[PDB]
DNA sequence: CTGTATTTAT
DNA sequence: GATAAATACAGACCTAAGTCCTTGAATGCCGCGT
DNA sequence: ACGCGGCATTCAAGGACT
């Protein structure tokens, strides 16, 4: 069984709707630590690793290690089904069909119930180990999210070019071309404004319009991004929570020549 | 009366394969794949009320047991026909998980499944196939043509016939016997007639009867259900002499009340159909009541076209 | 080949005693061919199909101007039509699993429209695997890996016209960095025009009963049901070189 | 002839915008109490009964009764026609055709005159019968219309429940299934936000999503709406204004 | 060269968005004396002319006079990557091959590239006549927007009267009638909102609903607009910039 | 039907 | 290796017409957040 | 107030008609 209570409904409203865009369809493993998942893209270029600790929940008890296949639409509506200052009860019987969300308010004595039918899905729990960054980069998420989305109207790829001390994004379309240069900075007053840059190696490389909306689609979770590049292997891009984060693990396009 | 009963098609709607009587090897095939599981992808074709829908819910009941309200998606083809239901609700039926008796599996009956478009059926190819391991699609339709060859590629081609008058007097025996009617041998045969092979009709015949008269007899039931038009216009077009074919026409045919555009569309598809006549005659008949029902068509609907038609078909015949 | 079902089925046995049940599973699945060596018929097709796709790299880097020895060099997509149920699809899975590619299976009748397909398969075309990194990348033996096959099944369903995408992806496939294997059952259609020119045409024919009579035997020895070679032709006759439906 | 002014001419905005997408055809029959209009449904699964009362109005005049039938379509499209700030004015002639609407503003000079055709609908029953409802409660609007909307994506079918001091709205669909759960509470601090039950027998039945959605549309008149229950009897959902209400009869599903 | 900074961002944005949905296609005629812009449409019933002038600019140089064309949607896509916050720069090289947009912003760490790559149209020659106008009055433009877009409704052919210091707007359709009367009035307490109607001969016009529907469009760039109605040429149809004009001449029937 | 293509046989 | 059997398979796809239907793209209005 | 964000509604192209 499980029967793991939230804190509050609109931190698991919001990372749902972070990622309903990118993946349809993602297996929630609940383990003692918490509800690690990961779940590959239908294009199969990005995979959402995202993590959950029991510290988030008020009280998360599990019996035994099951699977929880579940469709991010449906989840989506139930979530927008509740109010923003319930507390969100998820619910699993014994050889999971359905999962129980329980949305309950203090103040007044109203309790919805909903039951989401559990999607079967069969993947693989491809393992996910780290590598030496040449670039590890964190700036303001809102920034971030702004100039994807302003490049993204000119084409359809992102080119990260990082210089000594510089961070550079060219997009080149069939109408009009845009390039954003961004200084490191950092700022004593204000720690969220300020830029932070680790450089082991240069690292030129591009990237998916679409897929890059979808990370910054994701902004709500975190004030700051954090983007690490390898020129050979995919650049995590990660959103910090309290307890856990938001993986994505993008492929970049063809270099040729 | 502000409240109905309910109709003997319905409420005798056999609940239990054995209690379908035609199509032996077909039922019995089913009982089968009841009994042992594992049910194939298939496709049941047909006419009209010989037990196409019944033979597939009882399967679905049978196999399914207790969880016929989830494992069974009921879905009209006809009323839901659209590419929008395969990508959105029997996609997410199909990806259901659902915990099942070892054997069976989840169940989609798709009734009337000929007419569903192009799209609907092409997307579904691949939802048959992608979860074929949890779910079993069953089709029910008046003509097999309508679906689109690939799709009948993944499915078991079980096709039906038109029941014998054995079965249809065996069934209609049965619910006599259960409902305590009075009847005679020659209504039972002419409502047997009457329905040319379709139960349903031959059910909703006796209700018929039975509930304005009384008794089965053959009197009562052919006042109530009239003689079967073809029959009539077959008799008119093999006439021996002109004049007999006018006075059929006049008597039974334009003073009974039917149209001039029912009597020709008739008479093509039975002179399309007859044995008898050589194809070489029957051709330029049907080259008569074609020039007919262009006549009728263009708005010349009359007893004199209809005269001149089997004038001409009798002249046809007597060269 | 009977005995050697059993044997693998008792060593699946073994295996689970150290998820879904084999007489579950239908016959067309539970038969289906793991290797190119169990195709019925269109030898020919398959070879011509797997050599295109391994000589795919070696005609790339001469960017595909030279067409080879075979001729299958000047060719970015390819396009295998035939009557149903003969193995295309399965010719092209086993294809890409032997030479090591990753399979992205996407069915045009699903996904037709130009937007759809147009975003998808844009940003498939010039991408890298993150499952082919995440797949053991580190062993060296399958260079392929990263890559993606994108097998577009069901390639007859797309929408006509100009702003239907099957007009468009005669566009799309001549610049493409990943190998295209398109499926469709009616290659002579309007609808299809635009695709003559775009893509190596392979024909696959309708196979002989000889060369199932082989698999037929085997299905039916294993399955304990009686089976005279003598009215397996019949059998392909009525159903019309269909193994799927026979 | 007829002169109805209205002081709020969004009042009347807010009014047809209740029921212009549940129906098209209603007769607005005036007689010396005010405005009364009926209407029924293409698909006859919804009644909608409005009484728009004198006091409403800040000049009223009626000679003689008068049958004013209208499409809501076109009525609707001549109100969006007028701005917040201006007060209307109904106007008819003796014999019953060519209704002329006036939105006038003193403040600024201005004068907009516009006109309906009329249409002989010849349905005019003009009959609601009054029963003892099995149950009879009364919560806030906004909150119905918040369940209805949240329960009307999981299925086609909302089963509403009345128990002894429990109100239950089921919606159970493919994607699976949800139960909202409220309970009769009086608060004394904010009144408006109160939620009152009487019921009589327990009561079981369900209704359509579509027309429940039509039937919260009417959200925007009155902030409380009052839902009276029996047993096969129709549903009772009522919207009560200054001067008199707005009545949607549903009628339930078949078991 | 040309060298255009411009005030604000949002000012050239609302100028964009007053004919949307009118042209697609435009070339934009760069002077020293401000930038003029011409279009017409596919009907011959509507002639879109826009001038603005040096006073429109916080900074203009343009020694050689260049003909810049320009596509409306991708113009307008360029637009929308900014913030409202920011200041526009308009810098070009004598080749008419590429146009350099500059975002730039108070505070120098945020600096915005874009580029937008130029078409070849015909143009066609400036419709500058002045013909004596009958009727000339001026409404604010979000009221006059309400009234066309309120009484397009009923019909698609708007009939507009000016007789004795009155001002009707008439659309009788098929399921009724619309009549809105309005009449000149002045207001000390605020300027905008006021109507002056000049009259020297009466005027009864008809116009098409969805052209002046495209016309309102432009409510946008000013609190006022300046309508002019002639009997025997086509009205004007004037919203008045900080130091420019956006003029429709609709061609009545 | 005639013409082209592919697989088993001589 | 060439030439016979033995056979599966491709040869080709138009313009109007009236009315219903469906599917995707483009369009509109209206609710939430800042 | 002011701008996006889905979602209902309107528009346009293709296919079928025994
Ligand atoms: N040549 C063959 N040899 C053996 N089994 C085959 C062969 N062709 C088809 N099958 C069987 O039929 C199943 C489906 O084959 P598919 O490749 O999907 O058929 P198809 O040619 O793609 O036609 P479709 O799916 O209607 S477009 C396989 O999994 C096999 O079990
Ligand atoms: N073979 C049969 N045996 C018994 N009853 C039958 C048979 N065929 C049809 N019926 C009767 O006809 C009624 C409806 O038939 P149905 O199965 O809907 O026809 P179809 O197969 O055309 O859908 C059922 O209630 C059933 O009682
Ligand atoms: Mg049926
Ligand atoms: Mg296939």
């Amino acid at each position: 069984m499980l029967e793991a209570k939230f804190e509050e409904a609109s931190l698991f409203k919001r990372i749902i709707d972070g990622f309903k865009d990118c993946v349809q369809l993602v297996n929630f493993q609940c383990k003692e630590d918490g509800i690690i998942a990961q779940a590959v893209d239908d294009s199969r270029v990005l995979l959402v690793s995202l993590e959950i600790g029991v510290e988030a929940f008020q009280e998360y008890r599990c019996d035994h290690p099951v699977t929880l296949g579940m469709d991010l639409t449906s989840l989506s509506k139930i979530l927008r089904c509740g109010n923003n200052t319930d507390t969100l009860t998820l619910i699993a019987d014994n050889t999971p069909d359905s999962i129980i969300l329980l949305f309950e308010d203090t103040k007044k004595d109203r309790i919805a119930e909903y039951s989401l039918k559990l999607m079967d899905i069969d993947a693989d729990f491809l393992k996910i180990e780290e590598l030496q960054y040449d670039s590890t980069l964190s700036l303001p998420s809102s920034e971030f999210s702004k100039i994807v989305r302003d490049l993204s109207q000119l084409s359809d790829s992102i080119n990260i070019m990082i210089t000594k001390e510089t961070i550079k994004f060219v997009a080149d379309g069939d109408i009009g071309s845009g390039s954003v240069i961004i200084k490191p900075f950092v700022d004593m007053e204000h720690p969220e404004t300020s830029i932070k840059l680790e450089m082991d190696q240069p690292v030129d490389l591009t990237f998916g319009a679409k897929y890059l909306l979808d990370i910054i689609k994701g902004s709500s979770l975190s004030d700051r991004v954090g983007i690490r590049l390898s020129s050979e292997a995919p650049a995590l891009f990660q959103f910090d929570l309290k307890s856990g984060f938001l993986q994505f693990f993008l492929a970049p396009k063809f270099n040729d020549e | 009366t502000l409240s109905l009963q309910l109709p003997w098609v319905e409420k005798y709607r056999p609940q239990v394969l054995s209690d379908i009587v035609g199509n032996k090897e077909t039922i019995d095939r089913l009982q089968q794949i009841a009994k042992d599981g594992n049910m194939p992808h298939m496709i049941i074709s047909g006419m009209p009320g010989i037990g196409k829908t019944t033979s597939v819910h009882c399967l679905a009941h049978e196999l399914l047991g207790r969880s016929y309200a989830d494992g069974v998606l009921e879905l009209n083809a006809s009323d839901d026909r659209g590419i929008d239901v395969v990508r959105n609700q029997i996609k997410h039926f199909a990806q259901k998980k659902l915990h099942l008796p070892p054997g069976k599996h989840k169940i989609v009956i798709l009734d009337e499944a000929d007419s569903m478009t192009a799209g609907a059926q092409q997307a579904l190819r691949r939802t048959m196939e992608l979860y074929s391991n949890s779910t079993r699609f069953a089709f029910a339709c008046n003509q097999s043509n309508k679906i689109i060859e690939p799709l009948q590629s993944r499915c078991a081609i079980l096709r039906y016939s038109k029941l014998s008058d054995e079965d249809v007097l065996k069934r209609l025996l049965q619910i006599i016997k259960l409902e305590d009617v009075k009847y005679t041998n020659d209504g039972l045969e002419a409502i047997i007639f009457t329905a040319e092979g379709d139960m349903r009709q031959a059910i909703n015949n006796l209700q018929s009867t039975v509930a304005g008269h009384g008794l089965v007899n053959a009197d009562n039931v052919f006042k109530i259900v009239d003689s079967p038009h073809p029959l009539i216009v077959k008799k008119m077009l093999l006439a021996s002499n002109l004049e007999d074919s006018i006075q059929i026409l006049r008597t039974d045919l334009w003073k009974k009340g039917y149209s001039s555009i029912d009597i020709v569309t008739t008479s093509f598809r039975v002179t399309k159909n007859l044995a008898q006549v050589k194809e070489s005659v029957r051709l330029e008949m049907i080259k008569e009541i074609g020039l007919t029902h262009m006549r009728i068509l263009e708005g010349v609907g009359t007893y004199l076209q209809l005269a001149s038609m089997l004038a001409k078909i009798h002249k046809l015949n007597n060269k | 080949e009977a005995e050697l079902l059993v044997k693998k089925e008792e060593e699946r046995s073994k295996k689970l005693a150290a998820v879904v049940r084999e007489e579950d599973k239908l016959w067309t699945v539970k038969y289906a061919p793991t290797n190119l060596q169990q195709v019925c018929g269109n030898k020919g097709s398959v070879m011509k199909l797997k050599n295109w796709l391994a000589n795919w790299e070696n005609s790339k880097k001469n960017s595909f101007k030279h067409a080879g020895k075979d001729g299958s060099g000047v060719f970015r997509a390819a396009m295998l039509y035939g009557p149903p149920g003969i193995g295309k699809t399965t010719a092209a899975h086993l294809v890409a699993q032997e030479l090591g590619y990753d399979i992205l299976e996407q069915n045009a009748s699903d996904v037709r429209s130009k937007t759809l397909l147009n975003a998808g398969v844009k940003n498939a075309l010039d991408n890298m695997s993150v499952v082919g990194y995440f797949k053991h990348n580190e062993e060296a033996q399958n260079l392929n890996g990263k890559h993606f096959v994108i097998i577009m099944d069901e390639v007859d369903g797309m929408s006509g016209g100009d702003r239907g995408g099957v007009g468009q992806l005669a566009q799309f496939c001549r610049k493409t960095s990943t190998p295209l294997i398109l499926i469709c059952n009616e290659r002579n259609l309007p609808k299809m025009r635009p695709f003559d020119r775009v893509c190596l045409d392979i024909q696959f024919r309708r196979p002989d009963a000889n060369s199932i009579k082989s698999r037929l035997m085997t299905i039916a020895i294993r399955e304990k049901f009686k089976l005279d070679p003598n009215v397996i032709d019949r059998l392909i006759q009525t159903t019309r070189g269909d193994i799927r439906q026979v």
